[PDB]
RNA sequence: AGAGGUGAAAUUCUUGGAUUUAUUGAAGACUAACUACUGCGAAAGCAUUUGCCAAGGACGUUUUCAUUAAUCAAGAACGUAGGGAUCGGGUGGUGUUUUUUUA
């Protein structure tokens, strides 16, 4: 976790340690409780010793409210307070031994314990690996969430009242060791007065920071970049409660007619921006407006004011990272668009209230057999396709979105399956018909559909929506799926796999995609970066050419798989945080002894012990009849796919391995060359090897105002 | 009478107005308005009122009078600029409807389910359905065989608990709008009797996962607050 | 803006009487643009395009409540008055006898009533229409509860007496 | 039913109306003849008290009419009326053309205690409301700005600024003189330790003395021309 | 473009309640009783006490500025006489004819299902 | 494709109620053997089949 | 009608 | 500012807000409408769903045994014919509801 005993009250990650662990295991040993009642006994050993010591830690504060106590010469037990900083007192020494590391230091790791202990009392899987054996400490982007780099060229120690607006003072000398100390502590408390409730937690952490100076040197006598003092650059490491990351809107307090000293502080903190205003509620309240921007999120705006303000008025920031790949999402053709946000779903919601509209005109007529039930499964309708959807926008080929549409259970259907799917294409030539008859104003035409191997006359309904937009219509109904399986039953013997399969492409496609569908757009208004992920990973995966194999909701499954399960690290409160975490798992992930089991449930239905072990037994049963994944590479089974080979069918042993290699050989990048734009450049470069075949194509017309991005 | 009687209270000066908007699933979003009291200190009125039940006719919520019956149950649990958007609490018969389907010589058979939704939205839903006088039937009765009951029953709780377990709360609801598990039941039971009308009749909530305001802003639609026009 | 009013089989052919007398009284003087659906039983008043609407409604309204067409014209005139209508509620003993002690004989002790306190009342077989001034509507809904609450005759002829002289005597 | 009374012995009722809507504003001008009537309904009638007739209709607004204002000194020009409604809009409106002016969509709460002069054509306006906003607009002949709204802590149940120039603000049981250009309450009265407060501010002798009608059934005189030379 | 109270009308015996509350239910307008427009211990639970009750409440749901009614009457209900009273029929017909739009007539009188008598 | 699976259907229902008739219509074998049949059974590949799945 | 006749038997 | 309760009264409680209204929670009792000249049980009695435990009736039967039956002391456990319907089972008929290779 990154926690050696150095101290966090120089700017690094640290300051715990292990005879800091050792101190508070023996200090639990006596008691612990408030009656000091026995925390930690012998008779169970280190697991359960250490499971002790990480719910003591989680569930007993040490900085703002209770901490420790003991004395060496002798009961320990819970005092009440917190003194703004970790703390525990051992009266026989009357020392404070955990105020080598700071407060935001002492709140991740109560926070890792919290996140250890949730991943470790359950019965459900083992993670031993998991919990240890991954040092989540290689990468600053993987167990954080983004970066700012503070340059600060302030010159000399004399040239301090000039370059750099903070303090100068003995009261901030005397608890201060250094410059870069009070730098820390005033950068750390106003960049947790700036975001309070826009941030999960606050890591602030001074690069080029060395604890070496040679025998003939006083002191570190290095030009540090514009300064002599240990230290080049600030660090400023976020991770986000990824709710109110683009909430456009801080609120200090109300007013009230004598101004009090928190809308003071306000005012002083935040100088000529915030003002009180008005709202629809009518509340006449402190605020301040943050003119959001496509490839900007506001949180790296509100920290350069907050910067820019106080501790400098000349220094500068670093973070490039974000709108280095803003840009290579695609920017659709809406109003503002580049002043909409990235976790903005208005065109999701606009394609939905089209598809309502025609939900209701297609429910409101009659059939001579009623509709059942209509259920979108579209990509767009589970927030994963790569136009963010703008109306008339043909050229994406995933622009004609797709509908299941099911009749009752009328016992009168024909027999053989050319003749049941003919006539669902009687009952669409019926719908297309008294559609042009009543509302005009919406089109339509058939197109034959061939994604289902063997069925010829299976056709979909197209329509356009006047609102702009292109739904496809597939009608389901009660009797393909026995007609599939009794196929199956009277097939020639070595014909079996091969229908198999097309019953397979079946369900994927009609009947597992509803509940996929579903699953996973109820998920994502709970984990709010899934759209912005995948939509980044499927550019990704297109720009090194892996579409025409793999499917879309595979994908799909990878990228949800780091946020469902995204132990031992948080969950992606930024995109790059995501990325990166979806390819350094893929690139730690292996095939012959690793399956790929997930719960698509809330945080804090699930599946349990049986069906864990039920899937895992046919996962080794399975690839124990295939021996090392000659024909079947991955192996993704979730609660709504207990079989898990449902989308892992049909793709190529070279694609397969071309995908992991690419993964090592990003995460091979990632830990040599370090983030940058010509790294964002080279991690999207096609990777085009010249593997005996190279054609360059291009159509008659240009077609991006046409898809429109 | 012999008391001292607090003469002046005032109440609808310090009272406000909210008015409150249905989900998505139906289409007259724009349901009516509620009073409260003066949004202040020390009792938070804005948040004070964020469990409220509503109880409205389907009618009034579709603009049709065909389900003049089955009024349901609207829950307010947040608020956005004096706008309730609210979600789905239950669903209920008026008791005319229930009353005018029950007549003698027939009998009704009863099932009810609890059941959890694809979400953790538990529910308990019922079901109601008569028997019919077959066309050229010419006894009097029409009674079930009561051991017809219980695979009607079981049949009928094994289909509305197939329903649900499946198909999330926007789509219960969008799939108990027009009528169509009715129409299931119909064309699955019509094998064993004909089963004139049959009804869900009830919808109780027991459980609800979480707050989750961005799915709860998802079943409406789309918008924040902003700034104002100060200029002090 | 328009205005529909339903009107019943029970007024309707002396509405068709008294049809030649109520819009030319009404349509070149409080213009109110006229039809007479009486494929739903109503009549019809919209607006001019060249708030005489309720005037013209209430004006028909009455006729409805089926009062004369001096009192409907009285209506049109003197812009103050007020219709009402309520039914008794308080089957035979409770309604036959009831209205008979309203009436008296001949409407006798209606017309005590109608002249005491200066209003216009007419009755169907259980409803009571009163329509003029506001205070002798309360006054004259208070005599005709009290007397079908059971009352002497003469005891109410004396409650007429004192309502007659207050709302026939100026303060 | 609205009644008008001859102030002499024959308070005969000169005339009475029957009005659409029961009503809770009648506003008169600076002089007499100029009486306007606001019911339930967005329903604006003005009315001649000479001889009783209805003079002007009025019929497009809102909602349930608040407060309302004329406009016109002894002999002026422009006689102008206020039209302020509880939804939060004004519509300003005048007589001399049968007209609208302008529409004005700025508050939550029901419009109250607005008025509107000039200082040479000017024309500003003040209008408070049941939230915390005064509220000042600029008001041209066609044109349309808005001032400064110095936002108390309050709840503003008919005040009429413009004095000699201070601003009244009143309805918590508290009077407050707001000032020009700024924000600072400098005639704040003792509120008293009930919280029974004030319905109505009246002018005396043109607004040189004043009264305060309580919620309790009281009235206060204020004498506020000294008050603002004089110190609570 | 109306506004929407629920009536709540209580039609027992002996007495009739009649409060318009709010469309939630939960604030409740203009409580009057068919007890507090006549005193005489007898006919307090008459149609036309209960109608003029009615009247007033019905003044003062317009003062609020309601305009219209969903009505809900209520019998005792329970283990008791499980009809509406004399006075229940007569407010609804007075808040329908005093100028107050009424939409969606119901009755909410609690059936026992089997209640407690042995 | 109107026209084209209006004849589809035209055909299919056409031999579909043949082979339905056909199996309930009289089945003596070149013996005196009545064959047990449904109520609404289809066809004598459907008796044949299921016949072969009830091994 | 040959939507109807394709449209028969339900 | 009244509300249970009354034949009125009386009495009861109510400004420490009752009655009524809305949201929940607990408790045990009970299975309304469906309910009939219908069902079951030796009788008294017996109506929510599901599961389990056994029992019983009638019907079906080209199954078996061969008078094993009948009636109460004593004692034992429980508190005249005919006709129209209708319930339970069976057989046959051949139209509609039904359906079709999952049972």
């Amino acid at each position: 976790r990154g926690f050696s005993s150095n101290m966090s009250h120089s700017g690094s990650l640290g300051g715990f340690g292990t005879f800091e662990f050792t101190i508070l295991m023996a200090a639990l040993l006596n008691g612990g409780g408030i009656n000091s009642n026995k925390i930690l006994l012998h008779g169970f050993s280190s697991y359960q010793l250490f499971k002790g010591v990480i719910k003591y830690l989680a569930t007993m504060d040490l900085c703002h409210d209770g901490h420790l106590q003991f004395h060496s010469n002798p009961a320990s037990k819970y005092i009440d307070e917190g003194f703004q900083t970790p703390t525990l007192f051992d009266k026989s020494t009357k020392v404070n031994i955990l105020t080598k590391m700071t407060v935001s230091s002492y709140q991740i790791l109560k926070e890792y314990a919290g996140e250890t202990l949730r991943m470790l009392n359950n019965v459900v899987q083992d993670q031993f690996s998991n919990i240890f054996l991954t040092n989540i400490s290689r990468f600053d982007n993987l167990k954080y969430d983004l970066c700012y780099d503070v340059q600060l060229p302030l010159g000399k120690y004399n040239n301090l009242e000039t370059s750099l607006a903070a303090t100068f003072g003995s009261m901030e000398r005397v608890k201060f060791i250094t410059l870069e100390n009070f730098l820390a502590h005033k950068i750390t408390n106003v960049a947790r007065y700036a975001l309070g409730d826009r941030i999960k937690y606050i890591q602030i952490e001074m690069v080029g920071q060395k604890s070496d100076f040679p025998i003939t040197k006083r002191k570190v006598y290095s030009n540090t970049g514009g300064n002599h003092f240990n230290f080049d650059f600030v660090r400023v490491k976020l991770i986000v409660n990824p709710s109110e990351c683009d909430k456009l809107v801080t609120k200090g307090p109300a007013h009230s007619e004598t101004m009090s000293t928190e809308a003071a502080v306000f005012k002083n903190f935040w100088g000529i921006k915030s003002s009180l205003r008005r709202f629809k509620d009518g509340s006449i309240t402190h605020c301040c407006v943050w003119s959001t921007s496509s490839s900007e999120p506001i949180i790296s705006s509100i920290v350069n004011f907050a910067l820019q303000k106080h501790v400098s008025k000349k220094a500068q920031i670093s973070n490039e990272t974000i709108k280095k790949f803003h840009n290579f999402l695609p920017l659709p053709n809406l109003p503002s668009s580049a002043k909409t946000s990235v976790l903005n779903l208005s065109s999701f919601f606009n394609l939905k209230k089209s598809f309502d509209d025609l939900y209701k005109i297609i429910f409101q007529m009659k059939l001579p057999l009623s509709v059942k039930s209509i259920l979108p499964v579209g990509s767009a309708f589970r927030y994963t396709s790569l136009c963010q959807p703008v109306p008339f926008a043909y050229s994406d080929p995933d622009f004609f979105q797709d509908v299941i549409l099911e009749f009752e259970t009328s016992p009168k259907w024909p027999d053989e399956i050319t003749s049941l799917e003919k006539a669902k294409t009687a009952f669409l030539l019926k719908i297309q018909e008294e559609l042009s008859a009543n509302s005009s104003t919406y089109r339509s035409f058939f197109s034959r559909d061939e994604s289902i191997p063997y069925n010829l006359e299976i056709v979909t309904l197209n329509i356009l929506t006047p609102e702009g937009y292109g739904f496809k219509f597939r009608v389901l109904t009660e009797r393909d799926e026995i007609l599939y399986l009794r196929a199956i039953a009277n097939a020639r013997n070595e014909l079996k796999p091969e229908l198999e399969a097309t019953f397979l492409k079946f369900t994927a496609k009609y009947l597992a995609s509803v509940r996929h569908t579903r699953t996973l757009e109820n998920i994502s208004h709970s984990y709010q970066f899934y759209s912005p992920v995948v939509r980044l990973f499927k550019r990704w995966l297109d720009t090194h050419l892996l579409l025409g194999h793999i499917t879309d909701e595979l994908a799909e499954l990878i990228a949800i798989k780091p946020f469902v399960d995204p132990a031992p690290y948080f969950i992606p409160g930024s995109l790059e945080n995501g990325f990166l975490k979806v390819l350094k798992f893929i690139s730690q992930w292996n095939w012959k002894d690793d399956p790929l089991i997930l719960d698509l449930v809330k945080p804090e239905e699930r599946l349990t012990l049986a069906q864990y072990k039920g899937i895992q037994m046919n996962f080794t049963n399975l690839r124990n009849s295939d021996p090392n994944g000659t024909h079947l590479q991955f192996f993704v089974a979730s609660k709504n796919d207990p079989s898990g080979i449902l989308y892992s069918s049909g793709i190529p042993l070279p694609i397969a391995t071309r995908l992991t290699a690419l993964a090592k050989v990003a995460v091979n990048l990632l830990q040599t060359h370090g983030l940058n734009q010509q790294t964002i450049n080279l991690l999207f470069t096609p990777g085009l090897k010249d593997y005996d075949f190279v054609v360059d194509l291009r159509t008659p017309i240009g077609l991006k105002s046409s898809c429109g991005i | 009478k012999k008391g001292q009687k607090k003469r002046v209270v005032d109440p609808f000066t310090r009272k406000e107005w909210f008015d409150i908007k249905a989900p998505s699933t139906f289409e007259n979003r724009n349901v009516g308005k509620t009073l409260v009291n003066k949004s202040t200190g020390l009792k938070s009125a804005s948040d004070a009122l964020k469990g409220r039940v509503v109880e409205v006719c389907l009618a009034d919520l579709q603009g049709s009078e065909d389900h003049s019956f089955r009024k349901i149950k609207l829950r307010v649990d947040e608020v956005q600029g004096k706008n309730l958007l609210t979600n789905f609490h239950g669903m209920d018969f008026t008791t005319d409807k229930l009353r005018s389907m029950v007549r003698k010589w027939q009998t009704l058979i009863e099932a009810n389910v609890t059941v959890k939704t694809s979400d953790d939205y538990v529910l308990r839903i019922f079901a109601i359905a008569f028997t019919r006088k077959q066309a050229n039937q010419v006894k009097r009765h029409s009674y079930a065989q009561s051991s017809h009951i219980r695979a009607i029953r079981k049949v009928i709780s094994e289909i509305l608990t197939k329903e649900v377990q499946g198909s999330t709360l926007a789509q219960l609801t969008s799939k108990l709008i027009p009528e169509v598990i009715n129409k299931e039941i119909e064309n699955a039971t019509k094998d064993i009797f004909p089963l004139q009308n049959i009804h869900v009749r009830k919808v109780k909530l027991l459980k609800q996962p979480k707050f989750d305001v961005g799915a709860l802003m998802a079943l409406h639609g789309e918008g924040s607050g902003e700034e104002k026009g100060k200029k002090v | 803006e328009s205005r529909k009013i339903m009107v019943p089989p029970h007024r309707m052919t002396p509405l068709r009487n008294s049809w030649t007398k109520i819009y030319p009284p009404l349509v070149e003087h409080l213009k109110l643009q006229v039809r007479m659906n009486l494929k739903t039983k109503s009549v019809e008043l919209r607006t001019n395009p060249k708030g005489a609407l309720q005037k013209g409604a209430d004006f028909i309204k009455a006729f409805t409540l089926g009062f004369d067409l001096d009192d409907s014209i009285a209506l049109l005139r003197l812009d103050d008055l007020y219709i009402e209508t309520f039914e008794v509620k308080d089957t035979g003993d409770h309604l036959s006898r009831a209205i008979g002690r309203i009436a008296g004989k001949d409407g006798k002790t209606k017309f005590a009533i109608e002249n005491a306190t200066r209003t216009r009342i007419v009755l169907a077989d259980s409803k009571i229409h009163i329509l003029g001034g506001f205070t002798h509507i309360r006054m004259a809904r208070e005599s005709v509860v009290s007397l079908i609450l059971g009352s002497p005759p003469g005891k109410v002829y004396g409650n007429l007496r004192t309502v007659a002289s207050r709302l026939k005597e100026r303060y | 039913q609205l009644l008008k009374i001859f102030h002499l012995k024959t308070g005969k009722v000169v005339r009475s109306m029957k009005i659409s809507s029961p009503s809770y504003i009648l506003d008169a001008d600076s002089t007499s003849t100029l009486l306007a009537v606001g019911g339930t309904d967005g329903s604006i009638i003005v009315v001649d008290i000479e001889n009783g007739y209805i003079t002007h209709s009025f019929k497009g607004h809102g909602g349930t009419i608040s407060s309302l204002k004329f406009y016109g000194q002894l002999n002026s020009k422009i006689w102008l009326l206020a039209s302020g409604d509880t939804n939060g809009m004004v519509k300003v409106w005048d007589l001399v053309k049968r007209k609208c002016l302008h529409t004005l969509q700025e508050h939550t709460s029901a419009v109250r205690g607005l008025d509107i002069i000039e200082v040479p054509p000017s024309l500003n306006l003040l209008s408070g409301g049941r939230d915390d906003i005064i509220n000042l607009w600029d008001f041209n002949m066609k044109k349309k700005c808005k001032l400064l709204k110095t936002l108390p802590v309050n709840q503003q149940v008919e005040s009429c600024g413009f004095l000699k120039i201070i601003y009244t603000a009143g309805g918590d049981a508290i009077f407050q003189l707001i000032d020009s250009e700024s924000g600072s309450v400098l005639k704040r009265t003792n509120k008293p330790i009930e919280e029974l407060f004030i319905i109505g501010v009246l002018p005396i002798l043109s607004n040189s003395q004043m009264f305060l009608v309580l919620s309790d059934q009281t009235l206060q005189l204020i004498n506020v021309e000294e008050d603002l030379k004089n110190t609570i | 473009s109306q506004v929407f109270g629920v009536a709540r009308i209580y039609a027992s015996f002996n007495d009739t309640f009649v409060h318009v509350t709010d469309l939630s239910g939960k604030e409740t307008i203009a409580r009057v009783t068919g007890g507090m427009k006549v005193k005489a211990d007898r006919d307090e639970s008459s149609p036309y006490a209960a109608m003029l009750a009615a009247q007033d409440v019905a003044a003062k749901c317009k003062e609020v500025g309601i305009t219209a009614v969903h009505v809900k009457i209520r019998a005792t209900g329970g283990t008791r006489t499980k009809t509406p009273g004399p006075g229940g029929q007569a407010a609804l017909r007075a808040l329908a004819r005093s100028g107050l739009r009424i939409g969606r007539i119901e009755d909410v009188t609690p059936v026992p299902s089997d209640s407690t008598r042995k | 494709l109107k026209e084209d699976i209006h004849t589809h259907m035209a055909i299919f229902e056409q031999r579909e109620a043949q082979a339905q008739e056909d199996v309930q219509s009289s089945i003596v074998d070149e013996d005196g053997f009545t064959l047990v049949v449904g109520k609404n059974t289809k066809s004598l590949n459907s008796i044949r089949k299921k016949i072969l799945n009830k091994n | 009608d040959v939507i109807e006749e394709a449209l028969s038997r339900f």
